[PDB]
């Protein structure tokens, strides 16, 4: 079998959803703003070492 | 290749069948009456398809390292036939062909010797160049076939070929040895022999040329 | 009730195209899957892959290349075909419906889990052997009896059919006047695809001295017939 | 000299290797062939 980790949606959609508020502190109030994935680098930052 | 398990009428029984197991399986259990068609019996271990009685158990395939088990409890008369497996084991490939399956025999009667008579190959056979021992075993049970070839000291392994055991409408069973040789070789050897061992009982009769 | 039915030819030359077909009632051939099951005399089944709609089919590895299969809704009949059958092909060919199974073993996000296959309603089958020989005629041999073997008496005595194709072959005594003491032992079929028989018969060893002890041998697909005198 | 772990492939792309390598022993002029397991991440492929 493959190592996972499993972290529960409900909380990790309501926390994600405060960081997201105090951010637009910063840049507006109504603007996008998106989530992505790691843009590149070593195995070390690409991915929760 | 068949493997045979003798179990008294309303005993428990024991069958093996596959490898041992390198991951979570999925194993089936077949029952191949004499004649028949192979019929299911167990699928997905424990479990049973309609119409099966609860004495067959199978082991479970969750544990690792250990064989596959049909557990058969108060064996009745029917329940004797060939119990074939399909292995679906996680870490190894697709299995196209079954497990050696494994002979069920109720005893159903007292076990009887095997009477043997050897004979010589035929004198007109030396003339068509063609030399063949017959080693004839009958009157014997279980339906256990044990070929021995034994030139004097040594044995010959090939050129050897013996049937099924099939029983003719009574207890024992028809057992036929044949030996292909040349004739050439028949005046060879001092004297010929074919053993016989049924259940641990060993039974030898020899032949000389003239 | 499922009543399924497998149709073959029975008897093929070597490196020919073998069909055989499956008929199928009580349910329609598409709904259900359906697999093929060899077995060699004497040894243990072998799958011949399966077949199912929605293209939903895989064979053999071993046979990949030679075996194929087809279905047919408007008949209700399932079709095998294999070419370049050769003398391992002897086999006795089931047709039974098959049903799937999901079995779990891990979290299934990354395909932890796989399927195995049950057949759950078989049918009777077929038996087809690959063979080039022709009709041959029996020889008939004739074992002889030891005489005044012991003191216990009622030595042996026989005769031996070899080289006799096909079957069947029947063996009597004396034109069915000896019918005590007579054994016609299943016929062994050799390696090279003739059938071979034997038959012993055991007599008193006082009578051994002076008597009529003849086996006629009859085979019906050469029209052959011999008897034969034995004597020690 | 590594031969992939016990799998069945159906893409599983298993990254673990079997390896049997000569060890050394606690004897110098003795060897040891001798085996073990490694992540895909861990060796590199030698032509
Ligand atoms: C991170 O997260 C991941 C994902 O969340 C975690 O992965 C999980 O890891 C677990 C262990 O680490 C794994 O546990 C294993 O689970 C399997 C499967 O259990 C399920 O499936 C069983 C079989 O179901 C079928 O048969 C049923 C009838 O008997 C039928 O109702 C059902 O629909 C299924 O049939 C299907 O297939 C048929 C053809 O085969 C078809 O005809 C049907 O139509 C249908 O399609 C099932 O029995 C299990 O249900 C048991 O557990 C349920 C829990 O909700 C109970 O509700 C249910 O009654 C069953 O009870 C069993 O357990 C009870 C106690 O819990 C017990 O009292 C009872 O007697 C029974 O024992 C499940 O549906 C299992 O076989 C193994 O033993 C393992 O337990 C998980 O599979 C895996 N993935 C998921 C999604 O959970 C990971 O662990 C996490 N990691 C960390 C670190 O947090
Ligand atoms: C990573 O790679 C390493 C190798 O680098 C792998 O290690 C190998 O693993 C395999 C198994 O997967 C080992 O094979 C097993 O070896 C056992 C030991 O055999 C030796 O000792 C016994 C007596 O103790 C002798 O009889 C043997 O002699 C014979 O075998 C040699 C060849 O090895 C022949 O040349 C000789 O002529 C002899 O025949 C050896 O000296 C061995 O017992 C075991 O046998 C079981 O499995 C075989 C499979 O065919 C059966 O035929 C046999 O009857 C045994 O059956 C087991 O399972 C059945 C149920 O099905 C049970 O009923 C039985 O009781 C029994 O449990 C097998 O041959 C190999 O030796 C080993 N080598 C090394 C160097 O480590 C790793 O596995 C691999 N790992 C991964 C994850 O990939
Ligand atoms: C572990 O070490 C042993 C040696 O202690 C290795 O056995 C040796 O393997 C080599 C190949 O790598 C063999 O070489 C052969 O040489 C002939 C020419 O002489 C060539 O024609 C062959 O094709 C091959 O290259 C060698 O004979 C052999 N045996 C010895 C030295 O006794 C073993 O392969 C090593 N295992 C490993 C590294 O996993
Ligand atoms: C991680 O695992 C722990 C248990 O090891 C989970 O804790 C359980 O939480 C549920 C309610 O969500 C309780 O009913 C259980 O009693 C808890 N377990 C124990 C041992 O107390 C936890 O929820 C899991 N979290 C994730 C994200 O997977
Ligand atoms: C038998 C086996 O597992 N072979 C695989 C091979 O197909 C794959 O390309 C390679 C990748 O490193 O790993 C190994
Ligand atoms: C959960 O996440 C979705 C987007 O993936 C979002 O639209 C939704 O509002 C979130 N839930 C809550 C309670 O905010
Ligand atoms: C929300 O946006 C409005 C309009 O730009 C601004 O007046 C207000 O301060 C903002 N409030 C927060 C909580 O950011
Ligand atoms: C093995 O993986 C293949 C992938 O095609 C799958 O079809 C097969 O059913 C699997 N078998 C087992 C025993 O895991």
């Amino acid at each position: 079998r493959q190592a996972h980790c499993n972290v529960s949606k409900a909380t990790w959609n309501e926390t994600l959803g405060k960081v997201v508020k105090q951010l637009r502190k910063h840049f507006g109030n109504n603007t996008i703003i998106r989530f992505a994935n790691s843009s590149g680098g070593d195995l070390e930052v690409t991915t929760h070492s | 290749a068949p493997t045979f398990v003798s179990v008294a009428p309303g005993q428990t029984a024991r069958i093996t069948c596959g490898e041992e197991s390198l991951g979570s399986r999925s194993v089936i259990w077949y029952q191949q009456r004499p004649g028949q068609a192979p019929s299911l019996i167990i699928y997905n271990n424990n479990d049973r398809p309609s119409g099966i009685p609860d004495r067959f158990s199978g082991s479970p395939g969750s544990t690792f390292g250990t064989t596959a088990t049909l557990t058969i409890t108060s064996v009745e008369a029917g329940d004797e036939a060939d119990y074939y497996c399909h292995i679906w084991d996680s870490r190894r490939p697709t299995n196209w062909v079954f497990g050696e399956g494994t002979t069920l025999i109720v005893l159903s009667q007292p076990k009887a010797a095997p009477s043997v008579t050897l004979f010589p190959p035929s004198s007109e056979e030396l003339q068509a160049n063609k030399a063949t021992l017959v080693c004839l075993i009958s009157d014997f049970y279980p339906g256990a076939v044990t070929v021995a070839w034994k030139a004097d000291s040594s044995p010959v392994k090939a050129g050897v070929e013996t049937t099924t055991p099939s029983k003719q409408s009574n207890n024992k069973y028809a057992a036929s040895s044949y030996l292909s040789l040349t004739p050439e070789q028949w005046k060879s050897h001092k004297s010929y022999s074919c053993q016989v061992t049924h259940e641990g009982s060993t039974v030898e009769k020899t032949v000389a040329p003239t | 009730q499922v009543h399924l039915q497998e149709s073959g030819p029975g008897l093929v030359k070597p490196s020919e195209t073998l069909s055989l077909t499956c008929n199928v009632s009580g349910t329609l051939v598409r709904d259900n899957y359906w697999s093929w099951i060899r077995q060699p005399l004497g040894k243990q089944p072998e799958w011949i892959g399966y077949v199912h709609d929605s293209g939903d089919t895989n064979y053999n590895p071993s046979l990949k290349s030679r075996v194929h299969l087809s279905l047919d809704k408007s008949k209700n009949l399932v079709s095998l075909r294999l070419t370049g059958v050769t003398a391992a092909d002897s086999a006795i060919y089931y047709c039974a419906t098959t049903k799937h199974g999901r079995r779990i073993y891990g979290v299934v996000a990354f395909k932890e889990w796989f399927t195995y296959f049950y057949m759950d309603v078989w049918g009777k089958g077929t038996s087809v052997t690959v063979s080039s020989a022709s009709t041959k005629g029996p020889s008939v041999f004739p074992l002889a009896p030891s005489s005044k073997s012991t003191s216990g008496g009622t030595a042996a005595l026989g005769c031996l059919v070899k080289d006799y194709f096909p079957e069947p072959v029947t063996v009597s005594w004396n034109s069915g006047a000896l019918t005590s003491g007579v054994h016609t032992f299943p016929a062994v079929l050799q390696s090279s695809g003739l059938y071979s028989l034997s038959s012993v018969v055991t007599v008193p060893s006082s009578s051994l001295g002076t008597q009529t002890y003849i086996c006629n041998v009859n085979h019906k697909p050469s029209n052959t017939k011999v008897d034969k005198r034995v004597e020690p | 000299q590594c031969t992939n772990v016990t799998n069945n492939i159906t893409d599983m792309r298993g990254e673990l290797k079997n390896c049997s390598f000569n060890m050394t022993t606690e004897l110098r002029d003795k060897k040891q062939k001798v085996y073990s397991l490694f992540y895909r991440l861990d060796v590199v492929q030698i032509n």
